[PDB]
């Protein structure tokens, strides 16, 4: 469900 | 809370089935962070060849888990820097979906 960017993003960003 | 990186490893659900080891926050915006994956190609450390470090320094929080962590009862130590990101970009669009590295 949860794309590879999307992944990414919850991973990764904190804007 | 008094930690950071306790409290978003948690939020962004990275302690759920495992304590994640290491991780990188990075505080710019989403577009600035997209951008990098048409910056510098540098090799990955998997050998491959869609890394790309970006062209200006970036805010960022690294974690750790701490010596004492034993999940399910994870805990992080807190590091911010300013430094160049090396993420893995795939798909189109060609967007990051790995962090590599920061330097």
């Amino acid at each position: 469900k949860e794309t590879a960017a999307a992944k990414f993003e919850r991973q990764h960003m904190d804007s | 809370s008094s930690n950071y990186c306790n409290q978003m490893m948690k939020s962004r659900n990275l302690t759920k089935d495992r304590c994640k080891p290491v991780n990188t926050f990075v505080h710019e915006s989403l577009a600035d962070v997209q951008a990098v994956c048409s910056q510098k190609n540098v090799a990955c450390k998997n050998g491959q060849t869609n890394c790309y470090q970006s062209y200006s320094t970036m805010s960022i929080t690294d974690c750790r888990e701490t010596g004492s962590s034993k999940y399910p009862n994870c805990a992080y130590k807190t590091t911010q820097a300013n430094k160049h990101i090396i993420v893995a970009c795939e798909g189109n669009p060609y967007v990051p979906v790995h962090f590599d590295a920061s330097v």
